[PDB]
């Protein structure tokens, strides 16, 4: 199905962008990124999620 | 296809007083729903996001939740400037179902009794000089919104030839305004002299009636 | 700092394609949600579709799919209504999600379609007769009726929007004559009815029209 299809390619290039960080190291500041990127990802982790589970029950 | 089921269609409720507009979701809709308020000719404003958290800037008295199927957004203390109309919207773009509006719900904010001051306006020399008169009642500032106007040319009842006009309330007196327009061409304004327009509302001991005398000033 | 503005909105016959555009500006974030939301003459709002923008992902309403056409570009957001209906008048809003939860947390102001077989047409502008037959003591109002134009909107204001305090702007009225008609009034004390001079600053933007009519006492 057209929708199922286009939302996955969505769902990727959500994935695609906010993609890893640098590296870059500095004093807590490399750190800091991280707290960035896994709240990015946690995110994005749960938006596939319920977008891909509308498809399905 | 995702639907949203706003009830009521309407609301009033006076200062203090406290509101309760409900969202009755077609489908699933996790956090999928945000609450906003829409006041007249400006683009609505964000209250609620993720059925729950309020936009920055919204006060403490907004108040979003929702179980699975139902949401519910609660005005606690309501003030006057909450006078709008509010929408809800579920769902996201990416389908299946796509994101849905919820159709509004009309907030009228209840305040004390007010008395319409009565304005009467005759037609200008340009406008007889093509052909159409027009004359105008205007009701400034009153409470509530219920009145009705009568059109009386020399004692005698016009009724098609009127068409009325309404302000939104007040977002800090809770007032409103009406305006009234009778229309016939400048042939039928000859015909008489005396216009009268008589203003009935709760306010008014009496149906005040505002008039004019064709000339006569 | 971001923003968003809307053009594009103009009266035009059935059939006869219209593209609207969003001005997209102030936006740190890369990618993001961008809806079109309709809202017809005193009607609720409709969400028409949106578009993710980083991509080419357009997603529309079951009624919208076929006669509308999101696109995205460097700057900006457009949307084509490919065969427009009179059932497709209403004002279009864009509407941006900075957060990807579904939720619009920036607006655009607005842009009114019109779709009609009627041709455009200028307004009239005729004083409201203040003086001695609008006299509270202490308090006088006086207007400006905006007779016979088309489409909408008029933009009313009064001393180049220096007079606020009192101001009650009408909302337009259709005639059985196809034409709209409103009328802005104001509240002045009934002293300064010659001191100082009221004027009523119409703009009919679909007609080019920019009256400036002055209302004074009548003249005995």
């Amino acid at each position: 199905d057209e929708d199922l299809l286009k939302a996955v390619r969505l769902i990727k290039f959500l994935y695609q962008s906010n993609p890893p960080p640098n590296p870059e190291g500095t004093r807590q500041a490399r750190r800091n990124r991280r707290r960035r990127w896994r709240e990015r990802q946690r995110q994005i982790h749960s938006i596939s999620e319920r977008i891909l589970s509308t498809y399905l029950g | 296809e995702l639907v949203m089921t706003q009830t009521p269609s309407s609301v009033s409720e006076p200062v203090g007083g406290t509101v309760t507009i409900k969202c009755q979701a077609s489908q699933s809709i996790s956090s999928w729903l945000s609450w906003y308020q829409q006041k007249p000719g400006q683009p609505p404003k964000l209250l609620i996001y993720d059925a729950s958290n309020l936009a920055s800037g919204v006060p403490s008295r907004f108040m979003g939740s929702g179980s699975g199927t139902e949401y519910t957004l609660t005005i606690s203390g309501v003030q006057r400037e909450d006078a709008a109309t509010y929408y809800c919207l579920g769902g996201y773009p990416a389908a299946s179902y796509r994101t849905a509006f919820g159709g509004g719900t009309e907030l009228e904010i209840i305040r004390t009794v007010a008395a319409p001051s009565v304005f009467i306006f005759p037609p200008s020399d340009e406008q007889l000089k093509s052909g159409t008169a027009s004359v105008v009642c205007l009701l400034n500032n009153f409470y509530p919104r219920e009145a009705k106007v009568q059109w009386k040319v020399d004692n005698a009842l016009q009724s098609g030839n009127s068409q009325e006009s309404v302000t939104e309330q007040d977002s800090k007196d809770s007032t409103y305004s009406l305006s009234s327009t009778l229309t016939l061409s400048k042939a039928d304004y000859e015909k008489h002299k005396v216009y009268a327009c008589e203003v009935t509302h709760q306010g008014l001991s009496s149906p005040v009636t505002k008039s004019f005398n064709r000339g006569e000033c | 700092q971001e923003q968003l503005v809307e053009s594009g909105g103009r009266l035009v016959t059935p059939g006869t394609a219209l593209t609207l555009t969003c001005k997209v500006s102030g936006f740190s974030l890369s990618g993001f949600w961008l809806n079109w939301v309709r809202q017809a003459p005193g009607k609720g709002l409709e969400w028409v579709g949106a578009i993710y923008r980083g991509s080419g992902s357009e997603w529309y309403a079951s009624w919208a799919k076929g006669r509308f056409t999101i696109s995205d570009t460097s700057t900006t957001v457009t949307l084509k209504l490919t065969s427009p209906t009179t059932e497709d008048t209403a004002t279009y809003f864009c509407a941006a999600d900075t957060t990807d939860n579904g939720y619009f947390t920036i607006w655009g102001p607005g842009t009114l379609v019109t779709v009609s077989s009627a041709s455009t047409k200028g307004p009239s502008v005729f004083p409201l007769a203040p003086s001695a037959k609008s006299t509270s003591g202490g308090t006088a109002a006086l207007g400006c009726l905006v007779k016979d134009y088309f489409p909408e909107p008029v933009t009313v204001s009064w001393n180049s929007g220096a007079l606020t305090s009192g101001v009650h702007t009408f909302p337009a009225v259709l005639q059985s004559s196809g034409l709209y008609s409103l009328s802005s009034v104001v509240t002045v004390p009934s002293s300064s009815l010659g001191t100082q001079t009221y004027i009523c600053n119409v703009n009919h933007k679909p007609s080019n029209t920019k009256v400036d009519k002055k209302a004074e006492p009548k003249s005995c």
